[PDB]
């Protein structure tokens, strides 16, 4: 979060946070009732979201379907669905801790390992994240989406 | 003086640096004045330890360390 | 390490789920106390040896363990005592901004007895000094701060006992 | 940042581990290795120091 | 000198494998 | 000491005592009795030695006796004389040992943090010592005078 | 056409050196470079033939 | 660290005696195997990471251990899973080569277990990938060098449990 | 580390009392014997490589342990025991020379026992030779820099033990 | 060994064998059928090795069995004969593992530290070792005589 | 670092080009020279102390730098300049095994130079003393692998003037 | 010297001359006329220390001056006794500089590998300063004759 | 790093020759010297920083380099410059204590121009900072002690400019 980071460094240079770290802390610590709100309303509509993404994915790509590719079978064209799910919940929980820490720390340190000891190639997954930031982007208003936007960004700069 | 600790370093930054391996779980005897840095880095590494023993102190001596 | 936000992040993580309403409201209480937590933290921050040499002023000093005999006795002991009282002081602080005592048990209440034992550190004395500590911060920053203070001081000196 | 392609094509250096399990003449070579970082040169067997 | 006969080999007919490819592919 | 000394500098050297260091040795065990005949000296008069350094102290440094200085009142100026006392009594260990190692590694590691965390000027405690070395040589021969000096010396000089 | 050249330039060179490294620290991170351009299980087929 | 000819030279050594029939008998047997030795294990550097991820695919995949709450939950997790597993065939091809199981106790299964114990890893589940991994090598490389290197692999998983 | 002086010292400082009479006359007791000591230390530095040899010509030689089987078979093994040899006589030095035997337990019987323990050295046998190495030296310094040496000879065979 | 430097040096450099070092195990054994035969050419005549080589040593170096030298008497040549023989094994030991490990990491390590503490001149023992090549090399073929000489002239030029 | 064969892959590819017939005329050259290459690697690595220390009984010894006021004067100095020799004698058996001296102006004569003007080292006595190196190795090794160690002694000859 | 070694051994530990090194360089100043007395006495008498010790050494060593020892012939003799001459001068050097930093930082250092280098045995060369010891020793008084067989006695030392 | 007596013995050594009468009486100016060396090294490190603080009050202080836009100006500037202070009087202490400046341009004065220089460190009022501190320990040790320390003073002054 904020005051981890902000802990974290403090504990570095063995110091107390200062004023600027610990305004920066009360920035973050009073709009965090807006947060509240926006991940309550992307926990609300996880289905459609994950489903309007799946449907412009494979739009852009119908090769994972087709033969050959990994979203062949129902079982493995699920767990791209739950995939999906997944990094949504991710980008909910970076949103409520005001910065990218859960979110590397669960599910970014290390992408690119799972997806290469897998099968799945990564471009794909970038594709598949702006697909669910631009279905996620649709069902809140722009002060919102200002503060929804850049962690799907931070995904897609981590996957790469 | 010096103290034999035990303590198990998991390092948490192999996956990004792609090193090979050094192994954890080390049992070795400190220095008493640079035990504390040692202390505190292992705590800053995120790792737990196990045991800390006084080997060579004599405790409660002022001088002849 | 990790604040009541990520501990709240884990729990609904381990669980699978998204954040339903107790973790709204948990993360609305911890918005709440936020600001007295941050205001604290900048009141300790600009006493701490005031209140490190407050501490020893009213339990350590003038007894036994200053004396000759005393695991306080010598000037490289009182040295590290008062190190030892910032680094409690200090913790505190960090585990009162946090929200969550997990820095505590982390990084400080790890292998402090053991290390205490083998250097026959007195764990009593060390104690009443971390409450004498806690009862100087609580005169300082109010009722709800000194308690809210007071909790991650009675974690350290529990962990410790 | 330094790609894998830069790291795989290059000079690869021996890493010297001292595990207590090893045999004898690779704690000496262990003990060589940090000899010869350390001080640049081997100062035993060019000094006996 | 076989790692050079076979490399000799390879180079003189690189044309034909890299035409056999271009049917093969295309 | 200066065994100790010694022993520890060929020890870490992987080597025995130079016969250098040997001679060094055997001159200070020939000298050992002239240091216990000044340590004799500096503990049978340590009354008059406190008492004159404490008086020509706050003499020359009356403020720190002076109400909102450290040393203001009753006890406070016997914790006062105490610490005067507690470091005649290392210049004596000092004296003895032939090496600053008891007084250092006893009372002047963390001095000043000690006496930052008591409230405590520093120099007015170097004046203390000045004044118990001013009394201490005045109680001595020459030679004596000296050696105990050296010790008051480094104790002065660790201070500042 | 270059590319299906450069394959049997890096393979007779590798062949020659006696390590497959110059191979290696090429082809490996190549997939992506190519794969906005083209099908891969083609150039699979393609170095198989 | 010592092969068949090392282990055999130094039960000699330590007798004191010049090597007899049966040495030579066991040198005889070791240089006979060795070339099915060295072809088996160009066969498994030839395919590391496809062992690897086909022992994943059959026991780790898709389990409890893979979901929240298991142990090879995070990429992180999963990425050092996946470094654990290339380790175990590696040094079960080092051993392998050598003949001799002198450098799995010496460098693998020398802190492994105390590791995992307080690491909170799961020392079945990586036993089974493991077992896994070596059924699908010895698919790889036929029945009989499949069997010299399910012996060291069922070396690792009894040092291991 | 300590040697008679600074464990005198030691003892008054933590009664935080003055040298007294009895410091005194111990402190006049070592600083008689002292010119003894540096006269034993400078012919037992003469002479280390000749009483670590004599000490393996008398226990060690022609024994079970240099034959094969022995643990001090092999040129490495013997290489290794003459220099632990010297360590046990250069610290015996260093503990005759300080009047102290706080170095030995600091330095030597640390983790002796259980580094000898891992290894398989026998104890018995080198007690034996230092045993042997004291004899020779107590023969080479005369009767009471030789019983002044075999103190601390005879501390570490019993902290060997 | 072969295998066993081949294994380590790849170990530290956290890569597997590299094909040259695996053909290089593979030619390995195959050319063990020749070490195990020139081992049993070393193994089965090891009499007349150290014999003859003894000989020719006291031939060469007569003051070491003079009165004054190490090997005067009767178990001391007794004692020679058996170093000698200690050799020849390691040198045995070396021809079939293909390298030298076994002789250093047995008889050469601290082979300075323990014939100086014998009193034991090493230029005898070289001779020594010298006499045994030119006999256990007048005993072979040529190819057999030049891979037997390799390792007796390790072991030669490990004593100086 | 490259040897004869790395040169003529980097000329190729420097190029862009396969590798033409004159390309593979200068492996077959290498490929001839190799097994010569092999054996006088060898013979050299069994005679490195014979080759330096005939080497200074040749140039260096009873003249006026084993003297006092001569920069090999001192036993460090000695053991330095042995030191120095056997880096040569190594580092051109090394060049002699590539066929390329590429390793030499990478890894000696890099900054040897300024090394040796620093230092005060003269530069022509260890250019005669690589020099007498070079003539007992042609006399070592033969006539042809003689030439061929003596082109890279030559070159660092060249690069030390 | 003195004065170096206690001017290092502070100045790596980032503090200035303790006392009981200060009294350590007084005591070597001080016994610094004895100390040019010993110098004295060794310098003047070189000859016969040279020639007398020599004389002893091929009495007891004489294989080294046989035909085939190190020492043969007219020229290798006198090389012998030049090196016996170094060695009386860097005694004379460790004499007055009060400890062994000359003679270790000039002629003991390399020794092994240049005697290895030489093709020397350095057990005679050992027998060598011994029997220079031994009339050195028998040259002075008593406390003159400690002092000197202490840098003799670390030269010997030093070669074993 | 040589006192008086190791360039004497250099100079005697590079020489070939033993120690005549002119290095005689060198070593017993020396030894005539040393004592009140010894106690002048004793008084400077008395009052240290009383010394360095009357040379920045006499020198530095109220210029303009204290002022805002001069090399002293910051906090950071300023405990630098009092570490450089301290630096020159202890290197000073030293080479008075030797008797020879070896140690000065040895590792004081080897790169501290091109140091100053890159840094923007004004070279003239650290000259006379040097030179006030001169005059302030000749004015406390007196005036043949303070004429030796102040010709090494002057040593680094003329190194620095
Ligand atoms: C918490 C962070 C995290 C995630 C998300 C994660 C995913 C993950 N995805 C998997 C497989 C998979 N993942 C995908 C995903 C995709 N295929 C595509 O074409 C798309 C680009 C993409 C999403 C739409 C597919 C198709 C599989 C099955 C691959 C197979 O056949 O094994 C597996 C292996 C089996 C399983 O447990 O389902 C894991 C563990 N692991 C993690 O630790
Ligand atoms: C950040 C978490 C953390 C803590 C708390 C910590 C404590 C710690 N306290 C220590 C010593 C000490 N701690 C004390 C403290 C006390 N003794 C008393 O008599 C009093 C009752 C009490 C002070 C209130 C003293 C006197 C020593 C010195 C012991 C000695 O020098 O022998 C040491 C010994 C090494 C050293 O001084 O530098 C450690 C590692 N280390 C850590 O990493
Ligand atoms: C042997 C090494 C050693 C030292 C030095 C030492 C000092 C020491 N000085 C103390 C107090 C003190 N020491 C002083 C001394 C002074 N104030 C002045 O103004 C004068 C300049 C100066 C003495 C001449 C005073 C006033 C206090 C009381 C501080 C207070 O009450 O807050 C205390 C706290 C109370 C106690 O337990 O005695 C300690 C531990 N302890 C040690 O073990
Ligand atoms: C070369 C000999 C050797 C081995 C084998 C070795 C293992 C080793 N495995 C580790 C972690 C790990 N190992 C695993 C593996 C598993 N957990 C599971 O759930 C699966 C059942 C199983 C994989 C099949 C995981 C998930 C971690 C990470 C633990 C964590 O990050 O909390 C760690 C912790 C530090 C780090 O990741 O980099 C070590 C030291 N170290 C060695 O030196
Ligand atoms: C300064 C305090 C100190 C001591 C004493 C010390 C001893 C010590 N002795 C060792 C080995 C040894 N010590 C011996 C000695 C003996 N075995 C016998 O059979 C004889 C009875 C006895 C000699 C009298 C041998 C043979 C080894 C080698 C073991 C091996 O190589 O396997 C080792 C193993 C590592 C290594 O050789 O270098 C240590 C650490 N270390 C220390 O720090
Ligand atoms: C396998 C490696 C290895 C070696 C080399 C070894 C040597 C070894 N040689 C010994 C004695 C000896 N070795 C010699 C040998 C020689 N003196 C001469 O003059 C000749 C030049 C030369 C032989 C040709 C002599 C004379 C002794 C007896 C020394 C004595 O009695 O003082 C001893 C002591 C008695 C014993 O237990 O045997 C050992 C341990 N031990 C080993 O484990
Ligand atoms: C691998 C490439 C490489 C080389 C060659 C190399 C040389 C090198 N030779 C050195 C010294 C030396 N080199 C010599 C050699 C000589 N002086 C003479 O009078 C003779 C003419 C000549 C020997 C034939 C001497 C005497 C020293 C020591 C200088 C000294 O200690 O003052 C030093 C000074 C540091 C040290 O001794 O350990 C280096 C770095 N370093 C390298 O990395
Ligand atoms: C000051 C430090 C120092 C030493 C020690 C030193 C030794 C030294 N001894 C040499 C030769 C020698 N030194 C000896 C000496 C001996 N051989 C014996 O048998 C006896 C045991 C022993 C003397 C008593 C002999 C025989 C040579 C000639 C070696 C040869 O010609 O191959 C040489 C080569 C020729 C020369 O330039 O003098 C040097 C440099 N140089 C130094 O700068």
């Amino acid at each position: 979060s904020v005051v981890s980071q902000v802990i974290l460094r403090a504990d570095d240079e063995l110091r107390y946070p200062s004023s600027g770290e610990l305004s920066g802390i009360k920035n973050f610590l009073a709009t965090g009732a807006v947060r509240i709100r926006i991940a309550e309303a992307l926990a609300d509509n996880e289905k459609k979201i994950v489903d309007q993404a799946q449907k412009q994915l494979f739009s852009i790509h119908p090769e994972y379907r087709t033969s050959g590719g990994n979203a062949a079978t129902t079982k493995q064209y699920n767990q791209c669905l739950r995939d999906y799910g997944w990094y949504l919940r991710l980008v909910t929980y970076g949103i409520l801790a005001g910065d990218k820490d859960p979110i590397e720390r669960i599910g970014l340190i290390g992408v690119k390992e799972m997806y290469n000891a897998l099968g799945v190639p990564v471009p794909g997954m970038v594709d598949a994240i702006r697909c669910l930031k631009d279905a996620a982007l649709g069902v809140l208003d722009s002060e919102e989406a200002r503060i929804a936007a850049p962690y799907f960004d931070f995904i897609t700069q981590a996957m790469s | 003086r010096m103290f034999k600790i035990t303590a198990c370093v998991p390092s948490q930054s192999r996956i990004r640096t792609q090193r090979e391996l050094q192994n954890t779980y080390f049992t070795k005897l400190v220095p008493y004045d640079n035990w504390f840095r040692e202390q505190q880095r292992i705590m800053k590494m995120g790792g737990k330890i196990v045991k800390v023993q006084l080997a060579t102190g004599k405790p409660g001596t002022n001088t002849g360390l | 390490m990790q604040d009541a936000i990520t501990s709240v992040i884990n729990s609904a993580d381990v669980q699978g789920k998204y954040l339903d309403g107790s973790a709204m409201d948990k993360l609305k209480a911890y918005f709440t106390t936020g600001a007295l937590r941050v205001r604290a933290a900048s009141t300790i921050s600009a006493n701490a040896a005031a209140i490190v040499k407050e501490a020893v002023a009213k339990s350590l000093l003038y007894s036994d363990v200053t004396r000759p005999g005393g695991n306080m006795y010598t000037t490289r002991r009182y040295a590290a005592c008062i190190r030892d009282l910032d680094y409690y002081l200090r913790y505190a602080t960090y585990a009162m901004l946090a929200g969550d005592p997990s820095i505590l048990d982390e990084r400080v209440l790890n292998g402090l007895k053991e290390t205490y034992n083998s250097l026959g550190v007195p764990v009593g004395s060390t104690v009443q000094a971390i409450q004498a500590m806690k009862e100087v911060t609580a005169g300082l920053v109010g009722a709800d701060a000194g308690r809210e203070m007071g909790v991650y001081f009675d974690y350290i000196c529990s962990g410790l006992s | 940042q330094l790609p894998q392609s830069y790291f795989n094509a290059a000079e690869k250096r021996q890493k010297f581990v001292m595990k207590p399990g090893l045999s004898a003449l690779e704690k000496n070579s262990v003990v060589k290795a940090a000899y010869r970082q350390i001080f640049e040169r081997d100062i035993t067997r060019a000094y006996s120091q | 000198l076989k790692r050079l006969a076979i490399a000799q080999a390879i180079k003189l007919s690189s044309q034909l494998i890299v035409s056999r490819a271009a049917n093969r592919i295309f | 000491s200066i065994v100790t000394k010694s022993i520890v500098n060929a020890d870490a050297e992987a080597r025995y005592l130079s016969p250098g260091e040997l001679d060094r040795i055997k001159a200070f065990v020939t000298s050992g009795e002239s240091r216990l005949r000044i340590a004799e000296t500096l503990t049978g008069s340590r009354e008059r030695i406190i008492k004159s350094a404490g008086d020509a102290l706050f003499q020359k440094r009356p403020d720190v006796v002076s109400p909102g200085g450290n040393a203001y009142g009753e006890e406070m100026t016997a914790t006062c004389l105490r610490d005067m006392d507690y470091y005649l009594r290392l210049i004596t260990y000092g004296v003895v040992a032939g090496d600053v190692t008891p007084i250092e590694e006893i009372g002047l590691v963390g001095v000043r943090e000690m006496y930052k965390s008591l409230g405590t000027p520093v120099d007015a405690v170097a004046q203390a010592v000045r004044e118990m070395k001013a009394v201490a040589t005045g109680m001595m021969s020459g030679d004596d005078a000296a050696e105990a000096g050296a010790y008051f010396d480094y104790v002065i000089g660790a201070m500042e | 056409l270059r590319d299906m050249a450069w394959f049997l330039r890096y393979t007779t060179y590798a062949i020659v050196a006696g390590d497959p490294s110059i191979l290696v620290v090429n082809t490996r991170g190549l997939k992506e470079v190519i794969e906005n351009a083209c099908s891969i299980p083609a150039t699979i087929v393609a170095i198989q033939e």
